[PDB]
């Protein structure tokens, strides 16, 4: 079971003996075109792909309480861990909720695999509808997330009749291109992003070894170098509501227009994403002097079961969501989102180095990660972009 | 999101 690579000079050893099959380019391929690889197919297959012996396919209707915990329970006990096996995402199931059920979702793109004799859910992978710009493009696609295979199912090439039911299955509903990020190297980045890391509770991300002491440096001297303010500074900062759906839109519609991969939300999209609900998701706009909202800040909750510690059970991260300036400056509101989030209880604030995040880590004391994440086109070909203008 | 730490 030849596995995955982390790097591209690692990738460059590997052959793909599944992504070779798929319309993506090829790695090192040097892209100067803009457009699908192939095609798009007018008759599609009408009958799902071939399970191994033993196992069989089954919608899951998260709306259904059992299901939800299924998938809940599936995730919690086989989705990304770290490398050294000490911690692993903990999504609950009403970030599962809100992530899997946009505006738009669909039943049949909750694919998972259920053993026949037992309905055990041992496989999962997910489509929701996005409207992606890529470009000089905008084009209605999907996002596909939790991919899921359970351990006693790896390395059985499980993992590629998910890819390809789900490819069906998208097909089916007339879209051909797909967007996706992935922690591996695959055929073919089209950007790659490197995660950073603000210390919220120092003492306890060194505890459970998330983090480390520096080299000549104490706990009691960590600790002070990461002390923050204990109530933003920003002026009218507070939690976004209803009445400001329609400027948030508007401010995240037009400042994304900078970047070359973004999503288009619709309003209805931006209340879903955007619209406050505890332990999943946060906004906090600026609204001024004059009662105009000019700012807003986000993050959403995702903590990590800490595998094997006497005291600690869980890590509560915040990963920084969108955050759209035009009157305060990005610095201001960054360094008011760590303080909303140590207010809130977080750990660690995690957040990556695209959009213009560049300006704000080094000198709001994050610290580089030791994981990326790639970004990815399904049957689309465009040239490579530096993080910067990643904004997806 | 895939998983990363300090390095
Ligand atoms: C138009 C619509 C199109 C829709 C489809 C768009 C594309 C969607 C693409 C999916 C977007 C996913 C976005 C997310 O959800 S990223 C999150 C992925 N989930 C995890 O990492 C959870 C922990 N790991 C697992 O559950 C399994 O190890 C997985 C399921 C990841 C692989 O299972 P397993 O370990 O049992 O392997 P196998 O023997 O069955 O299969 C081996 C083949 O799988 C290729 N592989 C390995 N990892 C990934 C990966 N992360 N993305 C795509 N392919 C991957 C691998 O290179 C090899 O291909 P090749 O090397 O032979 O070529
Ligand atoms: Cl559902």
């Amino acid at each position: 079971g030849q596995g995955p690579a982390k790097t591209m000079e690692e990738a460059s050893k590997r052959s793909y003996q599944f992504w070779d099959t798929q319309p993506v380019p090829k790695l090192g391929e040097v892209v100067n075109t803009h457009g699908p690889v192939e095609p798009d197919k007018d008759n599609i297959r009408q009958e799902p792909y071939t399970l191994p012996q033993g196992f069989t396919w089954d919608a899951l209707d998260l709306g259904d309480r059992g299901v939800l915990k299924e998938l809940y329970t599936l995730l919690n006990e086989n989705y990304v861990e770290d490398d050294d096996n000490m911690f692993r995402f903990d999504y609950s199931p009403e970030f599962l909720l809100w992530a899997l059920r946009p505006p738009g979702w669909l039943p049949q793109w909750h694919c998972g695999v259920r053993v026949v004799s037992s309905r055990k859910l041992v496989g999962f992978i997910s489509a929701i509808p996005a409207n992606i710009h890529i470009y000089d493009t905008e084009k209605k696609m999907v996002e596909i997330n939790f991919l899921c295979v359970h351990k006693k199912l790896r390395s059985k090439r499980v993992a590629p009749v998910l890819i390809r039911e789900i490819t069906r299955r998208v097909h089916l509903e007339g879209i051909f291109q797909a967007v996706y990020t992935a922690g591996v190297v695959l055929p073919k980045p089209v950007g790659t992003c490197r995660y950073w890391h603000r210390s919220l509770n120092p003492r306890k991300l060194i505890e459970v070894k998330f983090s480390h002491l520096s080299r000549n440096m104490t706990m009691q001297r960590t600790m002070k170098l990461y002390r923050l303010p204990e109530t933003p500074k920003t002026a009218g900062l507070r939690p976004m509501e209803t009445k400001d759906i329609p400027v948030v839109h508007q401010l995240l519609t037009r400042y994304l227009k900078q970047f070359h991969l973004t999503p288009v939300m619709s309003q209805e999209e931006v209340e879903h994403w955007f619209y406050p609900q505890e332990n999943i998701i946060d906004t906090f706009v600026v609204e001024n002097a004059n009662g105009e909202v000019t700012d807003f800040l986000s993050f959403y909750t995702l903590p990590s079961t800490i595998m094997n510690h006497p005291t600690h059970k869980s890590l509560k991260a915040a990963y920084s969501f969108y955050n759209v300036h035009t009157q305060t400056p990005l610095l201001d509101l960054m360094s008011d989102a760590l303080v909303l989030a140590k207010m809130k209880g977080f750990d660690v604030f995690n957040a990556l180095d695209l959009m213009e995040n560049k300006t704000f880590l080094e000198k709001l004391k994050f610290g580089i990660g030791d994981g990326n994440l790639q970004y990815y086109l399904y049957n689309w070909k465009c040239p490579s972009m530096g993080a910067e203008k990643v904004g997806l | 999101d895939c998983f990363s730490k300090p390095r």
